RNA sequence: UCGA
DNA sequence: GCATCCGTGAGTCGAGGGTAATAAGCACAATTTAACACTTTTGTCAAG
DNA sequence: CTTGACAAAAGTGTTAAATTGTGCTATACTGGGAGCTGTCACGGATGC
């Protein structure tokens, strides 16, 4: 299965709100080309590859690890979309 | 209530009643185009009956004629033999005839439909492959992430550009390593789906992580295939896949295969050991 | 040959009779989804695990 | 060598398997017989019923035409011509009739043309617009009268009345409970004594007949209508049955007189006549209800099934119920009778051709010459012969497939039952079905007993009777009679069995096996009547090929037989070292092979030609088709097995066929069968191979392909097939021979033109940027655009095939605006590949799991590795045993390599086959032990460990202990992989196996982006269509049961029709962006439109109550 | 590996004055073991003439250098009268089993 | 073809949503970017 | 050829009742995603393609060929443009096309869509 | 630009309808044998529904979306995208008023 | 009509 | 209320398959379309 | 980049040839026409 499954279900009361959280993060990590994320060198989800060893550019294994960790946060009503989303493609290109 | 006897009667757009040819030459069209013709044709010689101050007979029956051929163009069988095209025995299909029905514009295309990017084939056996896995024909995920593979060759060097691409890939089955290992670089990661008709279980679609393997089959987990309802026996999966990253959350997350290996229905196990599995084990 | 033959057809027709149950199924409870993680009913209904036997 | 086997023999052969397509339309041929001298049925039948055609008595215009013959002959083209033109295999046939003035008494005779009708080929499969197709047999209950139990009363009993199909009214006999009785006809209840009005009778005759019988006499008593007479009440119920025209007297004896009297609207089948005559207990000679005898009607009919109902109901014996189902009371539509229908009333349409063209006119310019028409005729029979249910593509996949298919029969089709009436008894097997029709072998599917396939002995006269052999005995003596007794005559006599106890022709034991009406009774020496000539009737063609079929149960047999249907080409096919004895007579009735017609010798054999020059002293050549395609790409060829020259008897085969080995069907072949779980890739009736046959090319097969494209003349003006392309490269202008088609033994991939065309595109101004584009680089816009034809994915190979014909050239026609076409056959060479179907006769189906190394396999003492190694899972589930006796008896046999004929239910049993065991192991531990060696050390562990469970007799040595477990069918192997023993014994042996029609090489699909359908922007489906799948409601719920709700939402929207979705889609991956969400699915925006052709209201809210524009800025008016 | 015949189209179509069609010719390829004088030559050619009503086999081959053939007693062709026929093959050397699908 | 009342697009869990540390305490102090005014 | 009239749509073929004719037949009529995103390029990689043309001969190259208001503009309106004789404008068409071509035989990008 | 959260359905009234129509479809035939360019009413007129062609007119004196949403004084077409050819509907007027079968037939048989 |  | 009729349904995907054939006529007015003549525009060329 | 010259592409004006739309024919023609079957279950209106 998917490493680190039991833990993350185990945080979500939801098991489709794991989904939710997921998917938003992952897509604003292929938003900013990966430097957002909390993830250091050695927490890189790096992919096995015969040419040269690389990060895997896949937003979803990246949204894994990124929770896996807990460094995030999630919640319902958080903070007005408006400044939410304004300052977040200002920080990154 | 008066609007029921509606005197103006709404004409569908052109393009919604096709007419078109082909390479043969000659042209088709839909049966509504003939119904809707005849219609106003009664109309019309009604029309210029009316002024001319025609027989109060003739009017009448004309009147008559009216109202049967409109209907006809709706519920058309509802009242006698359904008008058809003259000489055939086929039903000129109205309104209320693809509303409704099997093939209807409901069930055949609201409630399912046709959709992009997918294709199938024949199954074989994964003793190799684990509970997230799944051969993937060759050919076929070339010719399906295509748009994956045309950003991947734009990222990695080897032509310049996007168009490039489409028309280094489609003339010339000149697959040589170039392509053959840049679609591994899009396919790690994100998965795919897998479903063996008739769906009944929600785990007659699973999803599995694409492995390209050499050969025109698919290879597939020997234990999730009983929860397929499928044997061997020369049977045939569909493949699919999620594009949203969004729904590509949804489709490893809880529509991974390797995630829900219970039965939704019984609370037992799902992929329990099968057959041969069983025989050496237990022996 | 006769019997099973009769068989066959029968699981055929009745697979046909699958499909109808079905499709009516999902046309009907469909709409049920859960939601509220406790609705707060009070109402409740008990199932006996001791069931009699018929004649003995 | 050949040795075979069995007990019971054949006392005759089987009659041609070809003849109840080809003798049946034969009958309706009348081909070579005289003009004069003629059956009268048939077309004969379709003539002297539509004549003589008439129009006045003796008065001001009168006209009669009168009918004579109707020359057969002059096909146009032979069958090949045919095929490849596209038209239809036919001949003209020549009507010669006389044009009689009723007043000058004027005799004008006239031959004329009526036409081209389709005529048979040599197998019995006709040719149509090009293609081979066939007629299915079509079966109905036969014409009669009928008595069952009242579905109604409870005790009461009902009859029933009908001749060929809407050639006639259905009739009933029942009696409502008033006490009274009602026979109801066409949707209306009428009392009995009502229809007696114009009968002839009246309260007399009536009451002379009613009480001769029981307490019937009351309820066919009246007082209100009796009292009146033939011509008076005769306008009652013409009165109810039809108010839709005023109620006249003069017109009660015209539309009642249609019904019956009309021997053309009632007409009545032969067989009809005949059973329900013989059924009733009287005689009859016209086949309708009652004759027209000088005003009022006569009977013959309803006195009869009268008297035979009433008696019947009054339970007199010998009136009983006759049964429904039953083969005595059904009869079948053959080749004859179906065409020979549709002529009739077909040609009925050209009497309405005649009948009303001769009186617009002057009968002074007057003869059938301008009076006679064709297309109602010719194209009524048209139309048989393709878009009814019983005409169909031919099944070329094998000559056993046409074989069988021809021996098909379906309850389907234009006046038998319909898909959605059927029952349980519509499709089971009746007690006296026995050898008649096979009763297994039918479609796996929603088809189960609906179409059934003939058996072997059983026949079909003209009367639609099937016929099984039998064998009549006195006293224990068996009689070189041989009893075609009929179903209903079946069931009166005691027949026996094949397998009863012959010895010395006579009786053996004193109870033999026996029954009556398929009730099975043990009998003695003396109540002996019949017997079978063989148990091979009692199934079909490809179910007889199954050797031990009594091992297997019924399912699987008949996937075995649907599949040996299923079976393709095989290049160095074997025919199954195994077999039933039957495949001689198999490759001889398939008319798919080239014998010697008489005694002569070989000149040349040259695999083109093979001459031959007979004893008669003539020169006479057989020459071959080698590699033809045909409707399902399956090729066929003929392999020439005789040498430069020698001399043969008469029936000796000079030349073989698609599949056919010395006069023997191959399907598959016999090569090394293994028995265990391989690392699991055999798993739940999958297979497994080895790479070694691979190199000997055991299973491998040649598959063609047809491939055509149109020079259509568009309204912009004509286009041409040729060798020029404004802007392709000299690369892909190579294979082109000097025209612009591909040569003759080019390979083409799939990507390849195989013919170009050229046209010249409409004309519109490019877009800005494409302006530009083409300013840039100066490319001449050449207003001619490439039309060229490419081939599909997945198909490719070389090239056989090329034929080209233009419009005007000899002997063909062409489209009406349409100027050349191209067809060229693809021809390749397809290897078995990993996935494909394959499965053997005893019906255990599977696909190929990875092909195994040579190097890696399970091989035995004498290193020789097995080629396949099969699971033992399938087996105990569908219980088949039939593969084991099967593996077992080729375990024995390969090392001794002579044949094995095992018929079915007689051949092979357990001693014979051990003894077979036995033999092979002596003379192997005899191979090995004269070459020096001896008992392996592991075959000692294997021996030892199996000697714990019994399975080899402990206290004998490992060399008795080899020989008894080689002879209980299972060997010693040794892993391939690590060289090291199994833990036991696995059977192994030589078995027949198959390559299935299925190929992973087509069924294979995948699809980006493709098309759309125009009605609704959802894309395609189908394979050469370039389509994707389809979700199925289902499938969306099961989608939706995972809570996968964006996968879902994609899936109706973006990813399938959506404006700008799949667009925008495209848009985003191309650039690595992530797909954004998706407005209006615009099948639904479709559904809003027609919804509002309905006048329906289509208001789209939002979060409060407003409307929302759908359509953005579209119908704003 | 390598065929050549200066009559056909194709691997199918019949050559006059021979029995088996091109590719039952070639069931007799295959079967056919040829070892090289030379542990150093990894190609070569071979030329094949066979008129009149003469039979064709291995053996009937035109011998060279650093060739021999392991079985002249292989059965090719049954030449009916009269048939003319030219040939010419390379065989060549290499490992394990290659189809001829996967190598021009 | 919208967005299915229930399951990941639920009417409940559709609303939830998510930040990375760093930019987390980004907005975190931006929101107090309004006390002055 | 004319005689023949429109084949109705709802002609079922095969052997079954559920096999279609009007839903077999491809929509030609509107743009496919390939065909959006390959516009799409040919637009972009040609914008891009424009800035390494003179200021003044890539305007004008607009109007010749038809790009800025999708109406193509004659050498005589582009002349009263620039207040240049029309002649002016030609040459200038001339080396504008042909400095352009130098930088595609080069760059190799837009060798594409050769059809 | 608005979440669709609602979908509503009621009885189209015969102005309402008359607003949906872009015009009355008089010539009950295809197109001309010859041209094959939609009839002068034709069902399939380009005149009303919307253009054959994409942001076009019909005589072609408009050819460009310089032009947009203009209608042609030699052919009176509005310029613009095909696509509205499936989204603008017709009308025809009735001689004498004539109800629909539906509400009639049907089991409950509303006007009944 | 045939696979599953 | 009791028997007896119109009315509505009935399994999944697929593979292919497919192609076809009735009807009065004649003069004449009204336009439509094809033809032809010739003015103007525009693109090219010789050469400032 | 500019002026005059000039070929062809293109514009426009006027007609000939085609295509297409209309009206009428006078001995007397005066109430169609074609058939089809071998369910089954339930719900509703309707005739008992
Ligand atoms: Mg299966
Ligand atoms: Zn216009």
């Amino acid at each position: 299965a998917e490493p680190g499954i039991d833990k993350l279900f185990g945080m979500v009361d939801s098991k489709y709100r794991l989904t939710v959280v997921v998917a938003k993060r992952a897509q604003q990590l292929l938003r900013h080309r990966f430097k957002n994320t909390v993830l250091e060198p050695e927490e890189r989800p790096k992919m096995r590859t015969l040419e040269g060893l690389y990060d895997d550019p896949n937003a979803v294994t990246w949204a894994m690890k990124e929770l896996l960790t807990g460094r995030l946060f999630f919640g319902e009503n958080l903070v007005p979309e408006d400044r939410l989303q304004k300052e977040m493609e200002r920080l990154y290109p | 209530p008066e609007w029921m006897i509606l005197e103006a009667v709404p004409v569908l757009p052109p393009d919604l009643r096709p007419m078109v040819q082909v390479d043969g030459g000659r042209f088709a069209t839909s049966d509504l185009n003939d119904l809707y013709r005849r219609l106003i044709n009664r109309n019309n010689r009604l029309k210029k009956l009316l002024a001319q101050g025609a027989p109060e007979i003739i009017i009448r029956n004309e009147k008559r004629m009216l109202q049967e051929a409109v209907d006809a163009v709706i519920d058309n069988g509802r009242r006698g033999s359904p008008v058809t095209n003259p000489g055939s025995e086929r039903p000129l299909r109205s309104l209320t005839d693809i509303l409704s029905g099997k093939q209807g514009r409901f069930r055949q295309n609201l409630l399912g439909k046709r959709v992009d990017y997918s294709g199938r084939s024949v199954i074989v056996v994964g003793p190799q492959l684990k509970l997230h896995q799944c051969g993937l024909p060759k050919r076929m995920a070339l010719e399906l992430f295509k748009p994956f593979l045309l950003k991947k060759m734009e990222e990695k060097a080897f032509a310049p550009n996007v168009k490039a691409a489409r028309r280094m890939l489609e003339r010339q089955r000149d697959i040589k390593d170039e392509v053959w290992d840049a679609l591994e670089e899009v396919i790690h990661g994100k998965v795919v789906l897998l479903n063996r008709a008739p769906t009944l279980h929600r785990l007659g679609i699973q999803a599995f992580q694409p492995v390209l393997v050499e050969g025109q089959s698919i290879q597939l987990h020997p234990l999730v295939c009983e929860a397929f309802n499928a044997d061997f026996d020369g049977d045939q999966m569909a493949v699919h896949v999620p594009l949203s990253s969004f729904a590509q959350a949804e489709a490893r997350i809880q529509m991974l295969s390797a995630h829900n290996l219970l039965s939704p229905a019984s609370g037992e196990p799902l992929a329990k050991p099968s057959r041969d599995i069983i025989l050496g084990l237990y022996y | 040959s006769h019997g099973a033959r009769k068989g066959g057809a029968d699981t055929a027709l009745r697979t046909a009779d699958s499909g109808y149950l079905t499709r009516k199924l999902v046309d009907v409870a469909h709409e049920i989804v859960v939601r509220e993680a406790d609705c707060g009913t009070t109402n409740y209904i008990s199932v006996p695990l001791f069931q009699m036997d018929e004649v003995t | 060598e050949i040795k075979r086997f069995g007990r019971i023999r054949e006392v005759i052969p089987l009659p041609p398997l070809t003849e109840i397509q080809v003798e049946s339309y034969k009958k309706a041929l009348q081909a070579d017989v005289p003009p004069e001298k003629r059956e009268n049925v048939g077309i004969q039948a379709a003539f002297k019923e539509t004549f003589p055609i008439e129009e006045g008595d003796k008065g001001k215009g009168g006209l009669v035409l009168d009918f004579l013959e109707y020359r057969i002959g002059d096909p146009p083209f032979s069958q090949d011509e045919c095929r490849e033109k596209d038209l239809t295999y036919q001949a003209p046939l020549y009507a010669r009739l006389q044009l009689i003035h009723k007043d000058t008494g004027l005799i004008k005779e006239d031959e004329v043309f009526l036409g081209h009708l389709p005529l048979m080929t040599e197998d019995g499969s006709f040719i149509i617009n090009g293609a081979d197709r066939v007629i299915v047999s079509q079966i109905h209950r036969s014409p009669g009268v009928y008595f069952t139990p009242d579905p109604a009363r409870p005790g009461r009993y009902i009859a029933s009345i009908i001749p060929l199909p809407k050639r006639g009214p259905w009739i009933d006999l029942e009696v409502e409970a008033s006490g009274v009785v009602t026979m109801k006809v066409n949707k209306r209840k009428f009392p009995l004594v009502l229809l007696l009005r114009v009968l002839g009778y009246d309260q007399e005759t009536l009451v002379r007949e009613l009480s001769a019988y029981g307490d019937l006499v009351q309820g066919l008593l009246d007082e209100a209508v009796l009292a009146m007479r033939p011509e008076e009440a005769m306008v009652r119920l013409f009165t109810l049955l039809r108010p839709g025209d005023p109620p006249k007297k003069d017109k009660a004896l015209a539309y009642l007189f249609g019904l019956l009297a009309d021997p053309k609207r009632y007409d009545l089948g032969e067989a009809g006549r005949y059973k329900a005559e013989e059924k009733l207990g009287v005689g009859l000679s016209g086949r309708t209800l009652v004759r027209f005898e000088d005003g009022e009607f006569k009977d013959e009919v309803f006195l009869p099934t009268l008297r035979y109902l009433f008696a019947l109901t009054a339970g007199v014996p010998g009136h009983e119920v006759d049964d429904i189902d039953h083969l005595g009371n059904r009869r079948i539509r053959t080749v004859g009778e179906l065409m020979a229908d549709q002529f009739r009333v077909g040609l009925a349409r050209l009497a309405r051709g005649v009948r009303e063209r001769m009186v617009m006119g002057s009968p002074d310019t007057l003869t059938p010459a301008k009076l006679v028409n064709s297309r109602p005729l010719e194209a009524a029979l048209r139309e048989f012969f393709s878009r009814s249910q019983l005409s169909q593509f031919k099944d070329e996949t094998n000559p056993l497939s046409s074989l069988r298919h021809k021996r098909r029969i379906s309850a389907l089709g234009p006046g038998g039952l319909t898909r959605e009436r059927a029952g349980f008894d519509v499709r089971d097997v009746h007690r006296t079905h026995y050898g008649r029709i096979c009763p297994v072998e039918t479609p796996e599917g929603a088809n189960i007993g609906l179409i059934t396939s003939l058996a072997a002995y059983a026949r079909v006269d003209a009367l639609g009777f099937i016929r099984t052999p039998y064998r009549r005995v006195k006293n224990g003596v068996v009689t070189e009679e041989v009893v075609y007794m009929t179903a209903s005559e079946e069931d009166r006599y005691t027949i026996a069995q094949a397998n009863t106890p012959l010895e010395g022709d006579r009786i053996a034991t004193d109870r033999v096996v026996a029954r009556r009406r398929g009730e099975p009774v043990i009998v003695a020496p003396e109540e002996v009547e019949f017997m079978d000539v063989s148990p091979k009737q009692v199934f079909s063609l490809n179910t007889n090929l199954i050797p031990f079929l009594e091992h297997d149960d019924a399912n699987r047999a008949l996937m075995g037989s649907n599949m040996q249907t299923q079976a393709v080409p095989l290049i160095r096919a074997q025919a199954p070292v195994v077999m039933t004895g039957l495949e001689e007579r198999v490759v001889r009735d398939s008319l798919a092979a080239l014998y010697a017609e008489e005694d002569g010798e070989v000149v040349k054999v040259d695999g083109t030609r093979i001459a031959v020059r007979y004893e008669d002293g003539r020169l006479v050549e057989h020459p071959l088709r080698r590699y033809a395609r045909s409707n399902q790409g399956t090729a066929f060829d003929q392999r020439p097995r005789v040498r430069v020259g020698q001399r043969v008897k008469k029936g000796d085969l000079l030349a073989d066929g698609p599949a056919s080995e010395e006069g023997f069907l191959a399907l598959g072949q016999n090569v090394l069968v293994a028995i265990m779980p391989f690392d699991g890739y055999n798993f739940e009736d999958a297979i497994v191979i080895s790479e070694e046959l691979l190199k000997r090319d055991f299973y491998t097969s040649i598959h063609i392909e047809r491939y055509e494209i149109e020079a259509r003349d568009t309204k912009l003006g004509p286009e041409r097939i040729t060798r020029d392309i404004p802007h392709l490269s000299e690369a892909a202008l190579r294979d082109l021979d000097e025209e612009g088609i591909v040569r003759i033994g080019a390979e083409v991939k799939p990507g390849d033109i195989l013919v170009g065309r050229t046209s010249f595109k409409g004309e519109q101004e490019p877009s800005p940027e494409e302006r530009l584009l083409r300013s840039i680089f100066g490319e001449k816009a050449r207003d001619v655009k490439d039309t060229s034809l490419r081939v599909p994915p997945g198909e490719g190979g070389i090239v056989v095939g090329r034929l080209r014909l233009r419009r005007g050239d000899p002997g063909v026609e062409l489209k009406p605006g349409v100027r050349e076409v191209v067809r060229v056959f693809v021809a390749q060479k397809r290897k078995l590949q990993v996935g494909d179907k394959l499965a053997n006769r005893h019906g255990n189906k599977g696909v190929v799991a990875k092909i195994l190394p040579v190097e890696d396999m399970p091989h035995l003492p004498d290193g020789t590795p097995v080629d396949v190694i099969l699971n033992p899972l399938g087996v105990p589930s569908r219980m088949n045993l039939g593969q084991i006796l099967e593996t077992h008896l080729g375990l024995a046999g390969y090392f001794l390599g002579q044949r094995y004929i095992s018929p079915v239910f007689d051949g092979a049993t357990e001693p014979e086959i051990k003894e077979l065991l036995a033999e092979a192991f002596n003379l192997y531990f005899g191979k090995r032990q004269g070459e020096g060696f001896g008992v392996d050390k592991r075959e000692k562990e294997v021996l030892a460990r199996a000697e714990k469970l019994g399975l080899v007799s402990p206290g004998k040595s490992p060399e008795e202990q080899l020989k008894e477990l080689f002879d209980l069918g299972k060997v010693v192997l040794y892993d391939g992989r690590t060289g090291e023993p199994f833990e036991g014994p696995i059977v192994v042996g030589q078995m027949f196996i198959m390559k299935l029609y299925h190929m992973v090489e087509d069924k294979m699909h995948a699809r980006s982006t493709g098309p759309y359908s125009l009605i609704t922007q959802q894309p395609l489906g189908g394979k050469a269509q370039f389509g994707g799948q389809r979700f199925g409601e289902m499938e969306v719920w099961a989608l939706e049961a995972y809570g996968a709700a964006h996968t879902l939402q994609e899936m109706l929207t973006i990813k399938s029709d959506d404006i700008e979705g799949r667009n925008a889609a495209y848009q985003a991956i191309i650039k690595g962006e992530d797909v954004p969400e998706p407005s209006v699915p615009e099948s639904f925006r479709v559904l809003v439109k027609e919804l509002q052709a309905l006048a329906l209201d289509v208001q789209t809210l939002d979060e409060k109550d407003n409307p929302v524009d759908i359509f953005e800025g579209l119908a704003s008016k | 590996t390598s065929v050549y015949i200066e009559d056909v189209l194709h691997e199918f179509s019949t050559i006059p004055g021979v029995k088996e069609d091109v590719v039952e010719i070639i069931l007799n390829l295959k079967e056919l073991v040829v070892r090289f004088l030379d542990p150093k030559m990894a190609s070569t050619t071979l030329i094949l003439r066979a008129e009149g009503p003469k039979e064709v086999r291995a053996g009937d081959f035109t011998p060279s250098a650093d060739v021999e053939i392991m079985n002249p007693d292989l059965h090719i062709a049954t030449l009916e009268e009269g048939g003319k026929l030219y040939m010419e093959v390379r065989v060549d050397r290499g490992v394990g089993y290659v189809p001829a699908e996967r190598h021009g | 073809g919208r967005l299915i009342p229930a399951g990941t697009g639920s009417d409940f869990v559709r609303f939830t949503q998510v930040v990375d540390q760093r930019t987390l305490k980004a907005i975190e102090e931006a929101r107090k970017e309004a006390v002055e005014a | 050829k004319i005689a023949q009239e429109p084949v109705s749509l709802e002609t079922p073929i095969g052997d079954e009742k559920d096999s279609f004719y009007g839903d077999f037949i491809p929509d030609e009529n509107l743009p496919s995603p390939v065909e959006a995103a390959a516009q799409s390029l040919l637009s972009e990689e040609l914008e891009k393609a424009l800035s390494k043309l003179s200021e003044r001969e890539a305007m004008v190259l607009k109007l010749r060929k038809g790009l800025i208001d999708g109406r193509e503009h004659t050498l005589e309106e582009v002349g009263a443009y620039f207040g240049v004789t029309r002649e002016r404008i030609r040459q200038i068409e001339n080396k504008a096309l042909r400095k352009l071509k130098y930088h595609e035989s080069r760059t190799r990008k837009l060798r594409d869509f050769l059809e | 630009k608005k979440e669709v959260r609602k979908v509503r359905i009621a009885l189209a009234s015969p102005e309402k309808i008359r607003s949906w129509s872009y015009g009355e479809v008089e010539k009950p035939e295809t197109i001309n044998y010859r041209t094959l360019k939609p009839e002068r009413d034709g069902l399939f007129d380009e005149r009303i529904f919307g253009p054959i062609k994409d942001y076009e007119c019909a005589c072609g004196k408009y050819k460009r979306q310089r032009f947009e949403g203009k209608v042609c004084e030699r052919c009176g077409v509005e310029v613009t995208r095909s696509i509205v050819r499936r989204y603008r509907m017709g009308h025809i007027e009735l001689a004498t008023p004539a109800a629909h079968i539906w509400f009639v037939k049907d089991v409950p048989s509303k006007i009944g």
